[PDB]
């Protein structure tokens, strides 16, 4: 049931469920050609290069939360901060 | 099953040994151990081979065909 | 396995070089891990290799029997008198360096059984071949060339691990994948498939 | 339950396996036939077709090669029949199903899988021969050991998949178990062992080894570290190289009994910039403890490195280990000769003991303890005395093992043994026992138709007298009965908890931390406000001590007050800067005093808390460390003053409170909760970080101290749970799992009362009330 | 049926060089050379003459698993000795120490009677 | 029994104190006896404290419980997870077992309830009375071979 | 073999338990672990 | 045996002898008095669990027979024959085991469960189960190469013929840490 | 002479105890090893069997005969089959026996080593002769055979080393000590009472001066002089596997100097 | 390129516990009696015994892989017979008029009590220790 970017409560953190998620869905559309918006200092294997497409900000997804009432909070990849 | 052709441990040959084994507890009418020494052999791991073997196959040839 | 409860499986083999030797040039068929005796309390098993090591010597047979008089000294004290410490132990070295090992070993025969149950006999390994006609999943049994169990238990670890996605292509891109047809008004897998 | 939530999957492989101590922790051993079967779908791209299009080449029989090829519409070109096997020209977008190869990501499983720690990913490593091998310190989370155990491994299908299991059920991420909220992984048998040995005083090596020693860990600066001698020769400790496993900015305290930055018996431990100061390494240090260099090490330079540590450690150790030679053998189980006669004479009072008790009670001169039969009294001595009579025979031979005593060897170490083996294998064995009771009457008043009628005597009803060494009839059986109902229950006690194990699973199964911070079950019925009381994450956490709740109210004082109106109780101007030019200061008393009344409310708090007294309790983030971490960090010398202001301290330990954080709402409830949730820690907080402590303690400076707060704050965000981790099941089985290790004054414990609550009985059978 | 055939113990295979000189990094004048079907027996020998020449700073070898035959022999040396000629002396002193033995052997063997 | 205790001067010492263990349960008359405490007095009964303390009280005990089995054995295990446990068993007011006649009964979708024990029946009293599954369960999505409420399917992913 | 035929089945208060009266006519050892422990039994 | 003090000559004493032994052997040798010539002339009996009940047994004939009128240290401590009344004596607590454990040796200086274990696996040993098992046509035969007898025995293998059909070889072993393998 | 030097103490056709001093423990070692695995030796490594009514099985008959002891003196002449150009084997790399043994009495036909035959052409030079060491001159009894029972063999003897099996190891058992007293501390008995009356004396002790009570710790003193003994299967006399050791060890060596060069 | 620390000391007591090579020795100083010294020594290289005449010295010279011989004909802080290196750790205030200092040789310990050393003794890793006659 949407909720604007503000009033927004939810972890800035990103989860690790959340980034193995978007590391593994980034992975597997680079192991499918898909255009890299990084540059390789010399990476091959999918998940090695979208962990660096993170590392540098540089992943056009977004994560949607849903809370438990079925409202939720749309997250940006840009946004989310990784510590872990 | 027939006395073993050298010792598992080892490597000194053993299977030319147990007839002159065998003869020297019969008639030589001596103990086990003297006899093992007598044919040289000299360290346990090429006692045992001798001493612990169980000669089978003079019970697999009674077997007529 | 030793007679005394102490089951264990080939880790690797040596060769006589790489293997420590004594002394008088015998090397071992055999190596067990100390550590696999402190808890086991299979103490009889340690005899039993003093006794056999001076049975073999002295070609006689060693007498384990249970109730008697024989006493770890009273073999101790024989083994000695055949110029050996009287507790198993000998002086070894290192088949690699060819030094002395700094603590003394026991060494010893002790009568040990080949049990069933070998490796290649159990080797099992399938990637996706036959699968029962009933539920359209792998089959039992190696001999067969099934699939491995991945039951109840296994998958709440990985719902404990979190990872979903795995989870759905274990339970399904592996195994059962079934691709069926419902009506939109009746949630009935009764909708006749005519594809052309 | 078999085919809908258990199925039979494909790409699964299993044989015996066996430890291999030159392979990595997080990897595992895949005999070359197995990874020729099992199969990874890999789709051609340009960044592969050459490896790609050499491995088709390969073939299907060849290692590094493949089996089958897919293409667009779907079909699959089998690799190893096919007139066009040895042609194909690979095209971007088709599919190559090659062989497992080095490195891949695999889960591999033992069962039974009552954890998540049983089903781990490993770093694949084909290699000859057929068992799986496996590093031994991954050993226990699968609980497995090398009798002949077989071992599930699965393979990752999907890219993701793959990323799946590397990114969270990686061995390396594994390390710290959140289940006992300590490492779950340790060092065990020989590198264990060993590695004590390497570590006494009287242990030095020398040129030619330690350059392999170095040599032989892989991460070796290749830097020779100078000798700790370099007199007549050159000599090294084994701490010496062994702190070359460890790595830098490691830092660990300990103190045992005797310990006194001098440990006469090279006690406690003390490691500072990855290099071991003074202590022998054993269990305490390097076991899978909680205060553990592997808990440290995890936390302060991360799962992998952490992970390395142990290769590390091992290839050292071992290497070490494999020249110096270590055995056991009867002799080691021999007692001193005079030793065996006071043990045997020992035992004689004990039945002189139970013997005079004996002709007590039979001239009803006894005098029952209330509740109790005087028959009941009569036994409850005797066992008492003898097991006491065990006891001491056993402690009377543990004596004598001198240093050099393998058996006693290992107990030091902590890696086999413990007194109990000694004292039965040297000394008397022991009193037997059945249902609890010693040694029944099968036959009528007698034990064995070699006794006669009524004969309560120790020997009769079940005292194994004698050693395992010495030897054991009548025993014999005994000992066998008492062996038996063992045996029996041995096979009891595992189904009974088997099958709590799932009652517990289903239970809870479906209950997750939401991204609310709450607890839910499916239907979203909360169950809990805050997961575990303070939304913190299981293993992110560690015992710490409250020091605000013990000591005098004298030493409470001799603490943290500090009175600047007050010439004997204010801040020597040695460690403040502006010590002279605050005594007396109204203004900065208002605060020493609104700090120090707080710390008071927190001893009263806690005190109504944990009446027990008790002070550790496991909280996140282990400030002691931090701190420690700083000590040396920003080299703080405990001679100049500090650039501290009392309002720094003070205004700045009050500020990190307010951002902590576990929730953010702006609202007046939620407010409060978030309160709550940290009430706890930050008394933990603020009795550490007090005006004198930080001066006074551990002569923080403006730029330590800053920089202690700021690492707190994140730390601390670190140790919050995740909304995704599922509570449910990780607690379902982290009562599950400890439970199965179950089997064994006169109350219902164990399986049969665990299921007695479980199920809410009523007719429980040991009831009671306990009055105050 | 997974076990190597014993010959891969002593006889190079495909693409397999009895020697291979890598410069290490983390040292000055380091090489780690890696050797082929050649187990303890050579390794341990030429690592232990390697330490009778003053020139050479370090020494040491591996054999990172039992199950193939082949070990790392590491080298570093004073500036301006190359230690591939550190190791060339070493193989050569120990073969002429090995001639020796050899003739004192046979001389004495000769003086035998039996 | 031990108990430490804080003394005059500050630091926790040992009053050993007298206390009766008893072997048999009727709290709701012992505590009105004089002399004892009633503020401390307890049983292990944890039913019985319930009618008679209060469920929040149950609950404490129920845990006090468990704990006491898992520590006996000198085991640890984090609160937090026996807590989750007790609590679940603790939350409908009253005291639901782990056994079928408790959480299964519980509110839940038919399917879940399948997975247990009463299967067929369970399905029978379902199909019956109509249920409608929210399929929001990881076991039923589990039978459907879906994603589900898991680490990875609890956020959606978006372009 | 010869354990085989000296071999004891007993089906379905204290059954697996070594018992007294079994000195002497029953091994004290040998039985199979779990399941049928105690219930196999060997004279 | 049968224990019955009828003896003038002096106390209790068990009904066989010395003179039944050589009696005995002399058979043994001519390879007529039997084990069933002992039962019948009243030199042993036939005891269920049930007559158990009613009779004293001593273990070892000797240690148990004397009068009492220095003891060896390294032997185990026995308590004492204490009975007027023995009416049997063990023929040799070693029985009280059966077949599989009886192939273990010093059980009697072994953890009790230990010895089952032991008694599991030695039925899934190798060895030769047959001399004629090259004439058998039967499921999965294991036959050993070279059988070796144990330097170590039982009195009681003689019986379970052990030494004819050895299960196991006599390895020269090593307890020590090697290579970590 | 140079470094490295021997005191041969006893000999005979198989052993040969002496004293290797002057060396390094490192070699002393290298060359103990090279012995017991590296001298190339004849050892028939594949058997054609063409009949076998026997009690024993086929590879279990083949298994003996590789270990049956077979001279290999000129060895250093004869090819590696796998470096012959023939297809399989020839005269050039092998030697072929036959064995052929038949139950004629009644009174059961022992078959021993000494009744394999050379067939093929030794091309003059001392290769592949059952060695025989027995009295009565049996070498090793390979099988046994019934009234009527047949054994026709055909083997192929091949250069090979102990590596890839053990059949072909000449050296038998190694003794070998260093340091009689512990003056070298190079091990820390293990003891009761009296690490020193409790463990032997080596005959070894003789051959050395005692410790000389307070005496310091030689911190400096290496490993020198080590009291060896080879025993010898035969297939070569025991003065060669000295040799031929020390030689092959040489080789070895030099293989690794032949390689910088080719690089 | 300095020396921190020279001092005669008397050996009181010589204390192997459960060590072959290893004793820890206490010996007093000669001259000023607030110096007092606790050290780890391998008596098994450097032999020690009931009241002896101690030379001690500390410095931090004659950090770059470890080399050996060739300067046999170099370099010699070798006037004395045992020599050890070490790291310092913690330093104390016995209180009063004296100050102790902590220093581990690879797990061999010295503890040393004085005062004057505020200024002569080091505050960093590098310690040598050596001791002649
Ligand atoms: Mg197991
Ligand atoms: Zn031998
Ligand atoms: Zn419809
Ligand atoms: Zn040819």
């Amino acid at each position: 049931k949407a909720i604007p970017k503000d009033q927004r409560a939810t972890t800035p953190y990103m989860t690790k469920y959340e980034r193995a998620r978007i590391l593994g869905t980034r992975a597997l559309q680079i192991s499918m050609n898909a255009p890299v918006f990084v540059d390789l200092e010399g990476e091959t294997d999918p998940l090695r290069i979208a962990m660096k497409e993170l590392a540098e900000k540089k992943i056009p997804l977004v994560i949607r939360r849903y809370l438990p009432d079925g409202s939720f909070e749309d997250w940006s990849v840009e946004e989310l901060i990784v510590d872990l | 099953m027939i006395v073993p052709v050298r010792c598992f441990s080892c490597g000194k040959v053993v299977g030319d040994k147990w007839e002159s084994y065998l003869n020297l507890l019969q008639e030589d009418e001596l103990d086990e151990g003297t006899a093992l020494s007598r044919l040289g052999l000299k360290r346990y791991c090429c006692r045992r081979m001798i001493l612990t073997h169980v000669d089978l196959i003079e019970k697999f040839l009674r077997y007529n065909p | 396995a030793s007679r005394h409860g102490q089951k264990g499986t080939i880790g690797i083999t040596y060769r006589r070089e790489d293997m420590p030797f004594t002394a008088e040039g015998i090397v071992p068929d055999l190596i067990i891990n100390p550590h696999a005796i402190p808890s086991r309390m299979t103490v009889a098993h340690l005899i039993e290799c003093l006794l056999s090591k001076v049975a073999a010597l002295s070609g006689n047979e060693g007498d384990a029997s249970p109730f008697t008089d024989i006493t770890v000294e009273g073999i101790s004290k024989l083994l000695r008198e055949h110029g050996y410490q009287s507790r198993g132990f000998e002086v070894m070295y290192n088949g690699h360096t060819g030094k002395k090992l700094m603590a003394q070993i026991f060494f010893g025969p002790t009568y040990y059984q080949r049990l069933r149950h070998m490796v290649d006999d159990k080797i099992h390994a399938r990637a996706r071949g036959p699968m029962q006609v009933l539920t359209r999943q792998p089959v039992e049994g190696r001999s067969r060339d099934g699939g491995l169990r991945f039951g109840e238990m296994e998958r709440d670890c990985m719902i404990a691990h979190g990872a979903a996605s795995f989870l759905k292509e274990r339970l399904m891109e592996a195994s059962d994948a079934f691709r069926v047809h419902i009506c939109g008004i009746c949630g009935l897998m009764t909708v006749i498939a005519k594809l052309n | 339950r078999g085919n809908l939530m258990g199925k039979r999957v494909d790409f699964s492989a299993r044989t015996v396996i066996s430890g291999d101590p030159n392979l990595e922790l997080d990897q595992v051993g895949v005999p070359k036939s197995i990874a020729k079967t099992l199969t990874y779908p890999e789709v051609v791209t340009p960044y592969n077709i050459d490896r790609l299009t050499q491995l088709v080449r390969n073939g299907p029989n060849e290692h590094p090669g493949a089996k089958y090829v897919i293409r667009d519409s779907g079909d699959r070109i089998d690799l190893r029949y096919s007139k066009r096997a040895g042609d194909i020209q690979l095209q971007y977008g088709w599919k190559v199903e090659r062989h497992i190869m080095d490195n891949d990501p695999v889960l591999f499983n033992r069962q039974p899988s009552l954890h998540k720690m049983s089903m781990m990913a490993h770093r694949v490593k084909v290699i000859p021969y057929s068992t799986f091998r496996l590093n031994l310190s991954v050993t226990s989370p699968y609980n497995a050991d090398f009798d002949g155990d077989e071992m599930n491994l699965h393979v990752p299908q999907s890219e993701e998949t793959r990323a799946e299991l590397s990114q969270l059920c990686a061995v390396p991420l594994q390390i710290v178990s959140p289940q006992s909220n300590k490492p779950c992984m340790g060092i065990v048998q020989d590198t264990l062992c060993g590695i004590r040995k390497l570590t006494l005083r009287d242990t030095f090596i020398e040129l030619d080894q330690v350059l392999n020693m170095l040599y032989w860990v892989p991460d070796w600066d290749g830097v020779i570290p100078t000798p700790a001698i370099i007199k007549p020769k050159p000599l090294w400790s084994g701490k010496q190289i062994l702190s070359v496993a460890i790595p830098n900015g490691i830092h660990l305290q300990r103190f045992d009994e005797g310990t006194t930055l001098l440990s006469p018996k090279d006690n406690g431990m003390l490691i500072i910039d990855g290099q071991i100061i003074f202590g022998v390494v054993e269990k305490k240090t390097v076991g899978s403890s909680n205060g553990g260099l592997i808990h440290v090490v995890t936390r302060e330079k991360g799962p992998q490195v952490c992970a390395k540590l142990f290769g590390n450690i091992q290839k050292v150790v071992n290497f070490w280990l494999l020249h110096n030679g270590f055995s056991t053998g009867i002799g080691d189980t021999i007692a001193d000769g005079p030793t065996m006669r006071e043990i045997t004479e020992t035992i004689a009072e004990a039945k002189k003991k139970v013997l005079d008790v004996t002709k007590e009670a039979q001239a009803n001169l006894l005098t029952a303890k209330h509740g109790m039969t005087l028959r009941e009294s009569f036994e409850d001595n005797v066992v008492r005395f003898l097991n006491e009579a065990r006891d001491k025979a056993g402690r009377l031979a543990e004596v004598n093992l001198k240093d050099l005593n393998n058996v006693k060897q290992m107990v030091m170490a902590g890696s086999k043994g413990s007194f109990i083996n000694i004292a039965q294998m040297s000394a008397c064995v022991g009193q037997q026992s059945v249902e609890g009771k010693r040694i029944a009457f099968g036959f009528v008043d007698r034990t064995l138709p070699h006794f006669s009628k009524d004969d309560y005597s120790p020997e009769s009803k079940g005292f194994v007298e004698n050693s395992y060494l010495r030897g054991l009839p009548q025993e014999f059986f005994f000992h066998a009965m008492g062996g038996r109902e063992g045996l029996i229950d041995t096979a009891v006690k595992t189904a009974e908890t088997g099958y709590i194990q799932r009652r517990l699973v289903k239970a809870l199964e479906d209950i997750m931390v939401h991204y609310d911070n709450t607890t839910r079950n499916s239907l979203g019925n909360v169950i809990q406000f805050i997961y575990g009381e303070d939304g913190m994450d299981a293993a992110h956490i560690e015992k710490q001590s409250l020091d605000t709740i013990g000591g005098s109210d004298a030493a409470f004082e001799k603490r943290y007050r500090v009175d600047l109106l007050n010439t004997d109780h204010t801040l020597d101007p040695s460690l403040l800067e502006s010590g002279s030019e605050i005594l007396g200061d109204l203004k900065l008393q208002v605060l020493l005093d609104e700090e120090y009344k707080q710390l008071v409310k927190d001893r009263k708090f806690l005190r109504e808390v944990f009446v027990d007294g008790e002070a550790n309790w496991p909280l996140p983030v282990n400030i002691r460390r931090i701190i420690q971490n700083a000590q040396q960090t920003f080299h703080i010398d405990h001679t100049k003053p500090s650039d501290l202001t009392i309002k720094d301290i003070v205004l700045g330990v009050k500020d990190l409170q307010e951002n902590l954080l576990v929730l953010r709402g702006k609202n007046e409830i939620i407010q409060n909760a978030q309160r709550d949730a940290v009430t706890l820690f930050c008394c933990l907080l603020r009795s550490r970080l007090a005006t004198r402590r930080v001066l006074q303690e551990y002569r923080l400076t403006k730029q330590a101290f800053d920089w202690v707060l700021s690492n707190i704050e994140a730390q601390f965000l670190r140790s919050v749970v995740h909304p995704g981790e599922m509570v449910g099941v990780l607690a379902a089985q982290s009562i599950g799992e400890p439970a199965t290790q179950m089997t064994l004054k006169k109350v219902t414990s164990g399986v049969p009362r665990l299921k007695e609550i479980l199920n809410v009985a009523k007719n429980m059978k040991t009831p009671s009330l306990t009055v105050y | 049926m997974n076990a190597p055939d014993r010959f891969e113990l002593f006889l190079l295979g495909e693409g397999e060089s009895k020697l291979k000189i890598d410069p290490d990094t983390k040292a000055p004048n380091a090489v780690v050379i890696t050797f082929e079907k050649e187990d303890h027996t050579l390794g341990n020998l030429i690592r232990a003459e390697l330490l009778n020449d003053r020139k050479v700073l370090f020494a040491a070898y591996k054999v990172e698993h039992p199950f193939f035959a082949r070990f790392k022999l590491r080298i570093q040396t004073t500036e301006g000795y190359d230690p591939k000629d550190a190791l060339k002396n070493a193989c050569n002193s120990i073969i002429n120490k090995l001639g020796a033995l050899k003739t004192n052997f046979e001389t004495e063997w000769n003086l035998q009677t039996l | 029994y031990d108990r430490k205790v804080p003394s005059p001067t500050g630091e926790y010492v040992k009053e050993p104190e007298w206390v009766l263990e008893t072997d048999g349960v009727n709290l709701s008359e012992v505590m009105t006896v004089p002399g004892i405490d009633p503020t401390r007095i307890y049983t292990n009964s944890f039913i019985d404290i319930m009618e008679v303390l209060g469920i929040e009280a149950g609950r404490a005990a129920l845990y006090k419980e468990v704990y006491n089995v898992i520590a006996s054995d000198g085991s640890y295990v984090n609160y937090r997870h026996m807590a989750l446990l007790v609590d679940v068993m603790t939350t409908q007011g009253g005291l639901t077992s782990v056994t079928r006649h408790g959480f299964n009964r519980s509110n839940t979708g038919a399917l879940m309830r399948c997975s247990f024990e009463e299967t067929v029946e369970i399905l029978f009293e379902a199909g019956a009375s109509a249920e409608l599954d929210d399929c929001r369960g990881v076991s039923e999505n589990v039978i459907l071979g879906q994603m589900a409420p898991i680490g990875t399917g609890a956020f959606d992913v978006m372009i | 073999t010869l354990s085989h035929l000296r071999r004891t089945n007993t089906p379905i208060a204290k059954p697996r338990q070594l018992h007294n009266t079994h000195w002497g006519l029953v091994c004290p050892a040998e039985t199979p672990e779990g399941q049928a422990c105690g219930l196999v039994k060997n004279l | 045996f049968i224990v019955e003090d009828d003896e003038s000559l002096g106390h209790k004493e068990l009904k066989v002898r010395k003179g039944h032994i050589a009696k005995l052997m002399a058979t043994e040798y001519q390879d007529e008095y039997t084990w069933s010539s002992l039962l019948n002339e009243g030199l042993v009996e036939y005891i269920d669990a049930e007559e158990e009940e009613s009779i004293l047994i001593a273990m070892q004939p000797e240690d148990l027979e004397p009068a009492e009128a220095d003891v060896d240290p390294a032997k185990r401590i026995r308590v004492s024959h204490h009975a007027t009344t023995f009416t049997h004596c063990e023929i040799h607590p070693s029985m009280i085991l059966g077949v599989a454990a009886s192939i273990i040796p010093f059980p009697d200086h072994n953890q009790s469960p230990r010895n089952t274990y032991q008694s599991a696996m030695g039925k899934q040993a190798m060895g030769v189960f047959l001399t004629n098992y090259n004439v058998r046509m039967d499921t999965m035969a294991n036959i050993l190469y070279y059988p070796q007898k144990p330097l170590g025995t039982t009195r009681a293998m003689e019986y379970l013929k052990f030494r004819e059909l050895p299960a196991g070889q006599n390895a020269i072993v090593a307890i020590a840490c090697y290579s970590g393998y | 002479e140079e470094g490295p030097q021997v005191k041969i103490r006893e000999a005979s056709k198989d052993n040969v105890d002496f004293i290797l001093s002057n060396v390094d423990l490192a070699m002393a070692n290298s060359l103990r090893r090279v012995m017991i695995a590296e001298i190339p030796t004849l050892a028939i490594d594949s058997v054609e069997v063409e009949t076998n009514t026997t009690v024993l099985a086929d590879e279990f008959i083949a298994h003996r005969l590789g270990l049956i002891p077979l001279q290999s003196m000129d060895i250093e002449q004869l090819e590696y089959s796998r470096d012959c150009f023939c297809e399989d084997h020839c005269d050039k790399c092998s030697v072929v026996l036959t064995l052929q043994a038949f139950g004629e009495s009644e009174s059961t036909t022992n078959v021993y080593s000494k009744d394999l035959v050379i067939v093929s052409n030794l091309m003059g030079r001392n290769i592949g002769h059952p060695i025989i060491q027995d009295k009565e001159g049996n070498g090793v009894l390979i099988c046994k055979l019934r009234k009527g029972q047949e054994l026709k063999l055909t083997c192929v003897a091949k250069k090979g080393i102990a590596k890839e099996h053990a059949k072909w190891g000449p050296a038998a058992a190694i003794e070998f000590e260093y340091d009689p007293w512990n003056k070298l501390k190079h091990t820390d008995y293990w003891y009761e009472q009296d690490s020193a009356k409790e463990w032997p004396q080596s005959k070894n002790c003789e051959y050395e001066d005692p410790p000389n009570e307070g005496d310091p710790f030689d911190y400096k003193a290496q490993a020198d002089t080590f009291y060896m003994n080879v025993e010898s299967v035969g297939s070569i006399p025991v003065d060669q596997v000295v040799v031929r050791g020390i030689d092959t060890l040489q080789k070895k060596v030099a293989s690794i100097l032949l390689a910088l060069t080719q690089m | 390129s300095n020396t921190l620390f020279d001092d005669i000391f008397q050996v009181s007591e010589v204390d192997p516990g459960r060590y072959n090579k290893v004793c820890r020795i206490e010996a007093a100083s000669t001259t000023q009696d607030q110096c007092k010294l606790t050290l780890d020594i391998n008596v098994e290289l450097f032999p020690v015994a009931a009241q002896d005449s101690l030379t001690v010295t500390i410095a931090s010279s004659l950090t770059r892989s470890w080399r050996p011989p060739q300067a046999g004909d170099r370099s010699l802080a070798d006037d004395y017979d045992y020599v050890m290196y070490g790291t310092a750790y913690k330093f104390e205030e016995v209180s009063k008029d004296l100050i102790a200092v902590y220093y581990s040789f690879g797990g061999l310990l010295m503890r040393l009590e004085g005062n004057y050393r505020n200024l002569n003794n080091l505050k960093q890793e590098n310690a040598y220790l050596l001791i002649r006659r």
